[PDB]
């Protein structure tokens, strides 16, 4: 088959036109059709805009379809309106959906996530276990990538990341956890925490002892 | 109006076996294909299984095909999917969906149901292990320390932490639980205190376990 | 594979159509296996040249199924028999768009033939339905006969029995037949005042013009008339208030072709998916053997079909022409065509428009008399 | 007048020796000299057919063109009544697929057969039930076309004669039915005699399932039309001793008699026609090509063909295009695997050859 993918994340300030693209991986991307679907963080996913150009009855105008060709790509594209309309998307061509990514509107001004990173204690490592801790703390939008690297590639068995969740003063908190073990633990020379915020990657390194 | 019910699901040990329940109401039963659309929590969608209008096209997902099984009657227009031989990476929501043509094969939908919740864990309630995570070797940004106390394998959720019986709470920051593979639960509460405080005050996070019973102090 | 689905039409741009409603079928379900091609051929003088071309142009490329259309210029003198005849030797199913002659509603003659539109005989299931909204009981049937007689009198005097009322005088008439009057009058000394006419185009202009000689058609003797007998020969040979029936698209070319595919697509890939599949031959000359799958084809797209599409809800019968189907209740008011209801299925819905009955008597005449 | 014969590699294997009816002097009685051409053929396709009968059409005049075949396909008659109705060719089968009746034709066709409709078969095979004496029965049908006039015409003749029938219950077993329909249906019916009609293999299914649990006794007769058992030598073994069904004559008549038959048939009525003026009008000049318009101002040569003799024996036709006085024999099986005969038909009696039928066994 195939794999659909898309951007992450968007964000705008209200006003203005968003643009959330679909990007097909084999074949032409006219060769089968394309529907968005609309869902509220906590609800069920309703339809939006099926086959291609077409809007279900219900539906407020201003969203409109492109299955521009481009780079075999198919993008959604909505008129300036942010109102309550802010939540997660997906593009479905057949059998396959896409990655997901939401849209945030914007209130108060970003500011950058503050990562730390705390390696596995010493007595961690007398019960065989090693455990990473990198936690993520005052960011804005909550849709974080955070990645394990070797030091020399991404790493992805054993990892964990917890979803965002709002606190108090409008803003997001999270963390990670990876299971190692003590010999992998020393095996390699460090390891790395990687975390990207609206194309801003901020990382952390720690080495053993 | 157009209006999906499903029901029918619960935490089951694997292994085992389970069959949901999904009602329809309002639009004619005869007319229209259903399908069955799996989310997965944190990642996102999947496809399952699809019915025809009344029988003779049923479709299969890969790893689906052999394990589950599904059903339809059009007298009480009710939906029924049959599985067994569940396994641990199969726990998420499960939702039902009605098509618009008289097929399954467009794969399109529209008017979702409400969801429901399965999940495949060993349940066995254990003692969580707190843990001191060792601070920076006194290298600070604008004078704070990172330091905490992490707390492991408590399940049910939730549990309670403090520091030092709770004198002082500014700094501190209660994270969300996490869920791993195995069903456990953790998480990890680090204090915001001065660099020079490192080696010359101790710190002592107040572990509170309800299920378990459990109160341990660890000193980081 | 490639599998191809063949098609006589009658003008050029209904090609063009054609392969625009072919093209979004393919787009919709064409994960692999099939590719489902297409094949053109359009309408040719004379009749024998036009069976010699299906089998050198349509059959020479494994057509899995022929759609048929009504062509543009002539008339019914030239209803599509050779395709129906050629493709049948081989069992090879043919879908009707617009023929509608009720010769066809059986499977005697064309072995393999199913269309998507009642073609005459429903029109008597309306008359049931019709009449006793309006409380009249007793009828005479007049009928032609050459072949509508034979099965549109016999189709509601069947369905009649079970109500256990029988029609009263049931006369008929040769083809083309002039000074009708003598028949007539036989029917002028009876007892129902609620005559039920069907016949064909040119014969019911005699019947019109006659009758008004006769003072038939002046107050409380209602009329009731098929499609074709009011047809364009209302304008000016016509009494005041009869009640006819047109059907609610009828010739919408356009609208059937872009859901005569919408079946046989979803149903050639259902037969793809099975044990014993065979394809069609190659060419007419030099074989003689019978498309093996040939009666499961057939079989298929005659149950599931259900495709809703912009023609309503296809759904065939248990012997080809698709059921229920949206008729409309005319009426004739001051030489105008003002409509009076609306037919669905299995009810007639009313208006909210008064009517007017033959001799201006706004009320509901007493058919007993 | 060249009217033409066309048959192909069949129990007249002949060919060179084919020239036996009217190629000698033959019966030279008769005015209006005619020659008669013989062809041959193996296969039959709807093109090589038109192709065929056109050039035949364009190449030495023919004034008709006695058919016949030797498979067992149904749209063969329909092609060659298509082919009439649109060339003005009286065009009559005798043997083979265009042998098969099929339901009325165009009012303009010109095609007439040789075999008997079904009302005709239904009625040899009452007349067999009064005969014998066993007027009860309950008839079975399936889905297979044309059920209708074979149900409507026995009830109708049922309630049309006194005799003293009692019809039990007609058993209309419909669909595919598998295994579950079989069984509930098949019932109620417990007269001495059925009357089963469907096609060869649903009726070789039914024999099959009936014989298990259904009936299968000593007096549980089975009659059957022509068309299932119209080809014989496929006989299956499901099929019990004392299968009943009246056919058309296939081991009598044989085709040298049938092609002079038909040749005199069409002799005489030219020699009428010749009686009455001397037209001898045209047929025509191309089937294909840019002509369109009728030609014929009525129907040239057709009201003559019926009621005519052949000097001894006499045929007539009807208006549906039936034969008014047929030949039909009917058969039976016996231990021998292989219908001998039973009696024969006539005018319009049966005269049977068995006085009693020797209770023969059921398997």
């Amino acid at each position: 088959n195939f794999m659909l993918t898309q951007p992450h994340s968007v964000s705008e300030s209200p006003g203005k036109t968003v643009t959330i693209s679909c990007t097909r991986s084999s074949g032409s991307i006219a060769s089968n059709y394309v529907q968005w679907y609309q869902q509220r963080p906590g609800s069920s996913p309703t339809t939006v805009i099926y086959d291609d150009n077409q809007r279900p009855s219900g539906v407020p105008n201003r969203f409109s379809g492109s299955i521009d060709s481009s780079s075999n790509s198919a993008s959604l594209i909505i008129s300036g309106l942010k109102t309550e309309d802010e939540a997660d998307y997906y593009c479905q061509s057949t059998r396959v959906f896409g990655g997901g990514t939401k849209l945030t509107v914007l209130g108060q001004p970003k500011a950058a996530p503050s990562v730390t990173l705390f390696p596995p204690s010493s007595e961690e490592l007398q019960a065989n276990k090693a455990t990473l801790v990198c936690l993520i703390s005052d960011f804005y939008p909550g849709a974080v990538t955070v990645a394990w690297k070797a030091d020399s590639s991404p790493v992805k068995a054993g990892v964990e990341t917890t979803t965002p969740s709002k606190q108090s003063n409008n803003k997001y908190a999270a963390s990670s956890y990876l299971s190692l073990t003590p010999e992998q633990w020393k095996s390699h020379r460090s390891y790395s925490c990687q975390v990207t915020h609206e194309g801003s990657t901020v990382e952390k390194t720690v080495a053993p002892t | 109006e157009v209006q999906l019910v499903e029901s029918g699901g619960g935490l089951v040990q694997p292994g085992r076996s389970l069959r949901l329940s999904c009602a329809a109401s309002g639009f004619t039963f005869d007319d229209y294909a259903m399908h069955w659309v799996r989310q997965v929590p944190g990642k996102g969608l999947e496809w399952v299984s699809g019915i025809s209008w009344s029988s003779g096209s049923i479709g299969y997902a890969d790893s689906v095909k052999g394990r589950f099984t599904i059903s339809r009657d059009n007298a009480k227009n009710s939906l029924y999917l049959q599985m067994n031989s569940l396994r641990a990476e199969d726990t998420a929501l499960y939702y039902c969906a009605k098509d618009r043509a008289s097929s399954w094969y467009a794969y399109g939908m529209d008017v979702w149901g409400q969801g429901t919740l399965v999940t495949v864990s060993s349940a066995s309630t254990k003692g969580p292990s707190v843990f001191p995570l060792a601070p920076s070797s006194k290298s600070t940004s604008g004078g704070t320390a990172a330091l905490g106390c992490l707390v492991k394998d408590y399940f049910p959720e939730p549990v309670t932490v403090s520091w030092n019986s709770g004198a002082l709470t500014s700094g501190v920051h209660t994270f969300p639980a996490v869920l791993q593979s195995s069903g456990l639960y953790s998480l990890s509460s680090v204090v915001t205190v001065p660099s020079s405080s490192l080696g010359t005050q101790t710190y002592i996070c107040n572990v509170n376990h309800k299920p378990s019973n459990t109160k341990v102090d660890k000193k980081v | 594979k490639i599998v191809n689905i063949g098609a006589v039409l009658s003008t050029r741009k209904h090609e063009q159509m054609f392969r625009e409603a072919v093209n979004q079928a393919n787009k919709r379900h064409g994960s692999w296996k099939i590719q489902l091609n297409a094949t053109s051929v359009t309408h040719k003088p004379n009749a024998i040249q036009m069976a010699l071309s299906v089998c050198e142009d349509l059959i020479s490329s494994q057509v899995y199924a022929i759609l048929v259309s009504h062509p543009p210029t002539p008339n019914d003198h030239f209803t599509p028999t050779p395709v129906s005849y050629t493709a049948g030797f081989y069992r090879i199913p043919v879908l009707g768009l617009t023929t509608r002659m009720s010769i066809y509603s059986d499977k005697s003659i064309h072995l393999s033939f199913l269309r998507t539109v009642p073609p005459y005989s429903h029109q008597s299931s309306v008359w049931f339905e019709m009449m006793r909204v309006y409380s009249w009981n007793h009828i005479i049937l007049l009928v032609s006969d050459d072949h509508e007689g034979r099965a549109a009198q016999k189709r509601l005097e069947t369905l009649l029995e079970e109500r256990e009322s029988k029609a009263e005088k049931v006369l008929q008439f040769d083809p083309g037949t002039k000074n009708v009057t003598a028949l007539l009058m036989e029917a002028k000394e009876l007892e129902a005042r609620v005559i039920i006419l069907s016949a064909s185009e040119d014969d019911a202009a005699t019947v019109y013009r006659a009758a008004a000689m006769l003072n038939m058609t002046g107050s409380g003797y209602v009329w009731l008339v098929g499609e074709r007998e009011i047809s364009g020969n209302a304008l000016r040979y016509a009494p005041d208030g009869i009640l006819g029936l047109q059907l609610i698209n009828g010739k919408n070319e356009s609208a059937h072709i872009s859901d005569a595919v919408g079946v046989v697509a979803q149903a050639v890939h259902e037969l793809l998916e099975k044990e014993n599949i065979t394809d069609p031959p190659r060419g007419c000359v030099g074989n003689t053997n019978i498309w093996k799958t040939g009666p499961l084809f057939k079989r298929v797209l005659m149950s599931s079909k259900y495709a809703d599409g912009v023609t309503g809800r296809v759904e065939f019968n248990e012997d080809g022409d698709r059921k229920f189907a949206n008729y409309s209740i005319m009426n004739l008011q001051n030489r105008k065509l003002v409509q009076v209801g609306i037919y669905n299925g299995t009810h007639v819905i009313p208006n909210d428009r008064k009517i007017i009955w033959p001799g201006g008597e706004t009320e509901k005449p007493r058919g007993y008399q | 007048l060249n009217i033409a014969v066309m048959l192909g590699h069949s129990h007249d294997v002949t060919e060179r020796e084919l020239r036996t009816l009217w190629g000698p002097e033959q019966a030279a009685g008769l005015p209006l000299d005619v020659n008669v051409v013989a062809l041959l053929m193996n296969r039959t396709d709807p093109k090589s057919l038109i192709t065929h009968v056109c050039d035949l059409m364009s190449g030495a005049r023919i004034h008709g063109l006695v058919f016949g075949d030797d498979t067992d396909q149904e749209a063969v008659a329909q092609m060659l009544d298509f082919i009439s109705s649109h060339t003005f060719v009286p065009i009559l089968g005798i043997h083979g697929g265009a042998s098969m009746i099929m339901a009325d034709k165009d009012p303009t066709s010109t095609f007439f057969q040789f075999g008997a409709s079904i009302q005709q078969q239904a009625t040899v095979m009452l007349k067999i039930m009064q005969d014998y004496d066993w007027h009860v029965f309950s008839l079975v049908t399936t889905i297979f076309p044309g059920y209708r006039e074979f149900i409507s015409f026995v009830k109708t003749t049922v309630d049309n004669s006194f005799v003293g029938w009692d019809m039990q219950n007609v058993i209309t077993l419909d669909t595919s039915f598998e295994d579950a329909k079989t069984q509930v249906q098949l019932k109620k019916i417990h007269s001495s005699v059925i009357l089963l009609y469907c096609s060869k293999d649903e009726a070789v299914l039914i024999l099959s399932e009936a014989r298990s649990l259904g009936l299968t006794g000593y007096d549980f007769f089975w009659i059957v039309p022509s068309l299932v058992s119209g080809n014989t030598e496929l006989i299956p073994k499901e099929f019990p001793s004392g299968l009943i069904s009246v056919s058309y004559d296939d081991w009598d008549y044989s085709l040298e008699a049938r092609v002079r038959d038909g040749i005199g048939i069409l002799t005489t009525a030219a020699s009428s026609m010749l009686e009455k003026f001397s037209y001898i009008p045209e047929a025509k000049a191309s089937c294909y090509g840019q002509m369109e318009r009728p030609e014929v101002p009525m129907h040239t040569l057709h009201p003559f063909m019926v009621n005519v003799t052949w000097d001894g024996k006499d045929l007539s036709f009807t208006e549906e295009g039936y034969q008014v006085h047929p030949r039909l024999v009917v058969i039976v099986l016996n231990k021998d695997r292989e219908w001998e005969k039973v009696g024969k038909w006539e005018n319009h009696t049966l005269s049977l050859r068995h006085a009693v039928w020797p209770r023969y066994k059921s398997f």
